[PDB]
């Protein structure tokens, strides 16, 4: 960890994007991580402040970063309904089909959230319809689950 | 009356001596504290619930409560946190005058019966209804100085062997412990119990079934069969009473007949109920007693008692152990009753000199010396019946107030002395023509300081409760001052007094006092010329009086206020501050930096640093910690650079540097409610179904639109905690259930480990505890961990927690805050300098009204008594004036005479604002409470003078002219004489330093300012505003 | 006579009651009240556009107006006319039947699946040495 | 509907009531209004 | 109920005894724990 | 009973004290009231 790196972390959380516009142009580590893993990226993906993702993105950070349990920014942005964010990481080559620890995929999480705009974005970029986490479920197995009619339908 | 007296001076001893009595009496019975309540009476309950996170404490326990707190009476509002410690405090805040026994039964009523709603394991805990109080007697710190014993072992033995003899001590109220009684700790080891196919669910089951106490009955019990000869009492299975014992507790027998015991699946030990607070005393483990007074308790001897129990436990405690005192506002509290007796006392002696310097004889000299004890005396009788204490308020109170008692007695005696030396009258004929003179101007300059003074016990709330103690003590002090002047002091002039020839001024007399009275004379002669020339030209000095009024109001509104002075109290805190997150062991690093500092940096200063990691003001947590730091007596702080406020800005300024943390000091506020500093406290409220993320959101759209206010909003902030990562674990009910593992067992299994588990008590030489088991701490660190337990399926297979569970990262609250019952979030901002309280509010009440649908705010304390008792002021002076003016309406005869003495009021004001801008002080309660009195006593000076002036025109048809100069000729000694004995009275308390002294300084330096320009310029003043008034109508 | 009084001792006896009362009456909270037996005033809520039906109405009055005029100083007693909401589980015989079940287990279930729990920390006091990280552990909360 | 607690000023409770249902309606969902069906408070301030 | 008279002295009057200062008033206290379980505590306050 | 005891010789001072003060004020006089006092050993001894 490093000083701009902290103050990296804590800017994108905020969403304080001129914040992240100087500490950008003086190097700070776009790739530092907190206790749990979280990158700067995830936490822009988690608190949804796209043009700060994208700002990221531009300048080198890992896109397809991890945390301690595996999950992924694209895992966030999924889960909590960003569709934009989701776009965009899916644009800057985000693995659609990246498991976290516990075998659960972007699409599932979407699913599970109802989120069918992203689950669609997210078959458009190639998820993978018959990913099974650890306990065997698919998205569609979470949608009837659910009794999410519309979203079954999507799912076949 | 005075009459009556000076016929009647053995009844007038008589009433004299029952006043001294009854003071001497009220002087040894009245309770002795720093303070007196000021703050509304407040209940907390609290609530704890082991291993909860904080949105399980709100959701399950702090709403439930909160939903209950109906039909309770005169509450104000009430407020709550639930936090991720496991805990919860609601707090009912009541208006001022509300009995607080009352209010605390309503709120523990209605509290017992919302007790079946709560989770079992939090009415196992218990819920705390208590009155609130942030002030302490003292803290007695207890140390083991041999490395012996860690922090638990210490507080055991307090909690055994000392805190109830400290309750049981004469006058202390509450008793603290920092720390909690042993606790039996069973530390779970999960590879011990999947050997075993056992799991913590086995554990508690076991402790409950072998740690018991069980009912059994009688031998011969009635009814007995008859005939029968014995009655004895069955006793059964009773508690288990050692850490032995429990170890022998038996969990399974396996097939070989081999046993499983509790110490086989377990480490067993006494500890500590909780472990979240980590204390040392100078890097040494550390517990301590926080301990309280009791209501009308006197401090001193309390403290000497507590000092005394302590003592005679001393011969029995273990090595190593070490009563130390860490925190003690006893001594502080002693200097300050010795200051103000020291004070009263020269004053006395001031009196005294001058009474002589002028007076020339010892007779004369002694009228005022017991005049003025009577006064006080009589006034501590009142101040006793009327339920009072002697504190610092009442206390410099009085010291406000000696001015006004010196001048009746200067004012009755000189007059005898004038009408001798002028008139030749023996001294009983000389005093009845004189009190002739001056009595109904006593009874109205009496009246008009109650019009003064009354109206200010009105104020409401917290400021009011302050007030009222200076406005009782002086009207108090002033009622018996006006009695004593008509029934003492006229009895003691006419048979104390010797008589005086016609015409003597004692300008014959040689040395000193020769050459004192022929420069006296010349002077008053030299002061006549000057009025009589002043008056051939009134004109500019109507300008000057403007010029003056213009410039009081300039330094009025550039004063900052305050509420009251700082103090070198001997000790100061630092706060602690690491980032959300952080670890108890890193929290401690930081401590260690802190106390190396003051015992090396400020190794001269410093006696003790009391480090306390894992506790916060505004939020507990492992990443939080205070050091309390105590310095040596102020005898051995010589010079500024050694008191609290400079030892702190070095801290502060060192302490900068400190990689990641905030870490700064302060001194301790004099009180600690009224949030000092200009300070206002608002609640963002969540008024309709927004939920935490979207409050959130609106605070920071809120503290980021302030924030372009540095105008006018400064330190705008919250007072809570930020999000932070939480481990989200999901519990598969499916898995679980293919595989015949209870949901119960999985949950007991993870909450009992991972949290620890209240399961039941025992008894620990002859005291009952609590058991609780809980993992070792290597097992219950990080995620992996958590694949490591195992339950019991049906089947009798061990599942571990992994095949049934999922995980991730999420962020949540650590705080949950909430007002009046609804989700809330405290945010805390000051005026910047220049602007007022008021104005801030405004902006922030403006800012509020542009954030997102269903978000609304509310002003609490300091605040919430500002938006009411402070739209009260101008109504309350405003009753002042006009009964001030009502009452020389009275005493003058006339509707216009009255105006002349109110003209007075600017002339002191503007030294006393002179005096205290020049000297960078504030306007705070004491300046203002010396305006008040410096106010009265030029008030009393003009009132003699156009008394005598008005008299001279109506009983010796004197000229407006003729009789302004003479009354002023008459008047300008006894008005020297008590500005100067005053003057010299307060200078110790404008140049005094250390303690005390910025209360002192406060007193001091407005009375000195405004009593100069308050002398020295009505003398010139008061014929003018008497001419001009007089023609004018 | 003291109202307050009254009403404190009045109370003390009532705990003594308390726990020999079935289970299900505590639950529902037992009150004790100081009031007049008539109604001061009556609030009225309705709502002009037509968008709320009276149970709507009555659940937005208990949920966000009822709470704070009860804690007003000199307010004895309150009346809902109406009910607030409760999550309302309307059982079909047929259908537990089918399934073998019965409201028994419809309740444990229920308890079972609809818990608040609490779970403890990672990195909780007393901690190994040189431990890094402290959260919260969130396992089950309350249905919404 | 509103019961007065025993010994409580009349008038100064119902005052206390509407300035608490004033704070509230800020936040009213659409449509939602407060109305006055009945109340003992008026008439003893009017025949006073 | 069932508790001899050293245990219910242990386990309740103590714990009753030792939250009972800071009374305002109180002139003595008395108690006893008995064989049949029942504790008293009287607690007798100054005249007025 | 012991307080009793312990508070009367309090009592008999002050209360002669003050019938003291009053004869003194009433006859404006220390020495009338010297003179009656005086006569108080002269009951007590037969009611003792
Ligand atoms: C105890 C405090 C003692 C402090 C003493 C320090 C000195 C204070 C001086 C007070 C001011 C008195 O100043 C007084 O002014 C008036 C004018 O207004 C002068 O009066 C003179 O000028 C005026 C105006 O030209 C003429 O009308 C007047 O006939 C003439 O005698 C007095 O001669 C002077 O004595
Ligand atoms: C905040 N304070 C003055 C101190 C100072 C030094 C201390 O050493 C301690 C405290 C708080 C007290 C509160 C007590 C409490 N109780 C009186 C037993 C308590 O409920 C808790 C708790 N976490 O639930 C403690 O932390 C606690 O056990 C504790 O360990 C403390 C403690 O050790």
């Amino acid at each position: 960890g490093s000083d701009l790196g902290k103050k990296l972390l804590e800017a994108a959380r905020a969403g304080r994007d001129d914040e992240v516009r100087i500490l950008m142009a003086n190097g700070a580590d776009v790739n530092a991580a907190d206790v749990v893993g979280w990158t700067p990226l995830h936490l822009a993906a988690y608190w949804g402040h796209l043009e700060i993702v994208e700002v990221l993105l531009k300048n080198g950070a890992d896109v397809n970063a991890y945390d301690t349990l595996g999950s992924t920014p694209l895992h966030l942005a999924a889960h909590f309904g960003h569709l934009e964010i989701v776009e965009v990481l899916l644009k800057n080559g985000a693995d659609v089909n990246a498991k976290d620890d516990n075998g659960i995929t972007p699409l599932h999480l979407a699913a599970n959230r109802g989120h069918l705009e992203i689950v669609e974005v997210l078959l458009k970029y190639g998820a993978d319809v018959n990913a099974q986490d650890k306990f065997g479920k698919t998205a569609f197995d979470i949608s009837i689950n659910n009794g999410n009619e519309d979203l079954a339908e999507i799912l076949q | 009356m005075p009459n009556f007296f000076i016929d009647r001076p053995i009844f007038a001893w008589v009433i004299a001596i029952i006043i001294m009595l009854a003071g001497g009496l009220a002087i040894l019975k009245l309770p002795v504290a720093q303070y007196p309540t000021i703050a509304p009476p407040a209940v907390t309950i609290s609530a704890s619930y082991p291993g909860a996170d904080a949105k399980t404490v709100q959701d399950t326990v702090t709403q439930v409560i909160e939903q209950n707190m109906n039909g309770i009476d005169n509450l104000m509002y009430m407020s709550s946190n639930s936090d991720s410690t496991g805990t919860v405090q609601i707090t009912l805040t009541f208006e001022s005058g509300t009995d607080a026994d009352i209010a605390q039964v309503q709120v523990q009523n209605k509290l017992q019966l919302a007790m079946p709603l709560l989770p079992q394991e939090v009415q196992q805990q218990g819920v705390s209804v208590e009155k609130s109080s942030s002030s302490f007697l003292m803290v007695v710190g207890v140390i083991n100085t041999d490395g012996t014993m860690t922090q638990e072992d210490i507080s055991d033995y307090v909690a055994a062997n000392m805190k109830d003899a400290i309750s049981r001590t004469s006058g202390v109220g509450d008793v603290q412990l920092f720390g909690s009684q042993y606790a039996m700790r069973i530390w779970m080891n999960p590879n011990e119990l999947n050997k075993f196919q056992l799991t913590p669910v086995d554990v508690i089951t076991a402790i409950k079934a072998q740690n018991a106490q069980v009912a059994a009955g009688q031998l011969g019990g009635t009814p007995p069969v008859k005939g029968q000869q014995l009655n004895a009492s069955i006793i059964a299975q009773t508690r288990l009473t050692s850490t032995e014992e429990f170890g022998k507790i038996l969990l399974k027998v396996n097939q070989d007949g081999s046993r499983v015991l509790l110490r086989d699946v377990a480490k067993i030990e006494l500890g500590g109920e909780n472990y979240d607070i980590i204390a040392e005393f100078n890097g040494q483990p550390a517990s301590g007693l926080g301990i309280k007074l009791a209501t009308g308790a006197n401090a001193l001897d309390t403290a000497a008692a507590i000092r005394a129990e302590l003592a005679k436990m001393e011969p029995f405690f273990p090595s190593g152990l070490k009563i130390v005192y860490p925190y003690d506002t006893t001594p502080f509290v002693k200097i300050s009753i010795h200051e103000v007796v020291k004070t009263l006392v020269e004053a006395i002696i001031l009196v005294f000199l001058v009474m002589y310097l002028f007076l020339q004889n010892f007779r004369a000299t002694l009228i005022p010396t017991i005049a003025v004890p009577v006064v006080l005396l009589g006034t501590f009788a009142v101040l006793a019946a009327f339920g009072f204490s002697i504190n610092t308020l009442t206390m410099f109170g009085m010291v406000l107030a000696i001015g006004l008692l010196v001048d009746d007695a200067i004012v009755v005696v000189e007059n005898v002395e004038r009408v001798m030396a002028e008139e030749g009258l023996p001294p009983k004929e000389a005093t009845r023509k004189s009190m002739g003179q001056i009595q109904g101007a006593l009874v109205g300059i009496a009246m008009v300081l109650s019009a003064v003074f009354v109206p200010m016990a009105f104020f409401g709330g917290s400021t009011g409760a302050i007030y009222r103690q200076f406005s009782i003590t002086i009207v108090s002090a002033m009622a018996l001052s006006v009695l004593v002047a008509l029934i003492l002091t006229p009895a003691l002039c006419a048979t104390m007094l010797k008589p005086i020839a016609k015409g003597d001024h004692g300008e014959g007399k040689k040395g000193f006092f020769g050459w004192f009275n022929r420069m006296f004379e010349k002077s008053t002669h030299h002061y006549t010329d000057s009025v009589g020339g002043i008056l051939r030209s009134t004109g500019r000095y109507l300008v000057l009086y403007l010029i003056i009024v213009v410039g009081m109001a300039y330094l009025f509104v550039r004063l900052p206020s305050s509420f009251l002075p700082d103090e070198d109290q001997g000790v100061f805190m630092t706060m602690v501050q690491l980032p959300a997150g952080a670890t108890q062991e890193r929290t401690q690093k930081v401590l260690n930096e802190v106390t190396h500092y003051y015992l090396t940096k400020e190794k001269n200063n410093v006696e003790s640093v009391f480090a306390v990691n894992g506790f916060g003001f505004a939020g507990r947590g492992q990443n939080t910690g205070i050091a309390f730091v105590s310095l040596k007596d102020w005898a051995d702080r010589p010079g500024e650079e050694n008191k609290v406020e400079a030892i702190t800005m070095r801290a502060t300024r060192a302490f900068s540097q400190i990689k990641d943390a905030m870490v700064f000091a302060f001194n301790l506020p004099a009180i600690v409610e009224l949030g000092t500093a200009t300070g206002f406290d608002f609640e963002l409220i969540d008024q309709a179904g927004l939920g935490h993320e979207k409050l959130t959101q609106a605070r920071n759209q809120l503290l980021a639109e302030a924030a372009k206010h540095p105008d006018m909003l400064t330190s705008v902030r919250p007072n809570g905690l930020e999000d932070t990562p939480q481990f989200k674990i999901d519990i598969d009910q499916e898995k679980a259930q293919a595989l015949g593992v209870s949901i119960n067992d999985i949950n007991t299994t993870l909450g009992a480990a991972w949290g620890g588990s209240y399961v039941n008590d025992f008894i620990d030489r002859g005291r009952v505890k609590k058991v609780y088991v809980m993992s070792e701490a290597k097992y219950r660190m990080l995620p992996d961990d958590i694949g490591d337990w195992y339950v019991r399926a049906a089947d009798g297979q061990m599942v571990p927690f992994s095949a049934f569970s999922s995980s991730r990262w999420e962020y949540g609250s650590p705080r949950l805050e909430r007002y009046n019952g609804l989700p809330s979030m405290e945010i805390l901002g000051q005026a910047a300098p220049g602007k007022s309280t008021g104005e801030a509010m405004e902006l922030m009440e403006q800012l509020a009204s542009k954030l997102p649908t269903g978000v609304g705010y509310d002003w609490t304390g300091m605040s919430y008594q500002e938006r009411l008792s402070g739209n009260q002021a101008p109504s309350l002076y405003a009753i002042s004036l006009i009964v001030v003016f009502l009452c020389l309406a009275a005493l003058y005869e006339s509707w216009s005479i009255p105006f002349s003495v109110m003209l007075v009021v600017p002339l002191g004001v503007i030294g006393a604002l002179l005096a205290a801008t020049f000297r960078g002080l504030t306007n705070d309660v004491y300046f203002q409470v010396g305006l008040l009195t410096t106010i009265g006593l030029s008030a009393a000076n003009a009132i003699l003078i156009v008394e005598f002036a008005k008299d001279l025109m109506d009983k010796e048809g004197k000229g407006l002219i003729e009789a302004t100069l003479d009354a002023v000729r008459m008047r300008l000694r006894p008005i020297l004489m008590t500005s100067l004995a005053f003057i010299l009275g307060v200078m110790p308390l404008v140049i005094s330093t250390g303690a005390g002294s910025g209360a002192q300084n406060a007193v001091g330096t407005g009375v000195m300012g405004g009593m100069v320009t308050a002398t020295v310029l009505a003398i010139f003043f008061v014929p003018v505003f008497f001419v001009v008034v007089r023609r004018r109508f």
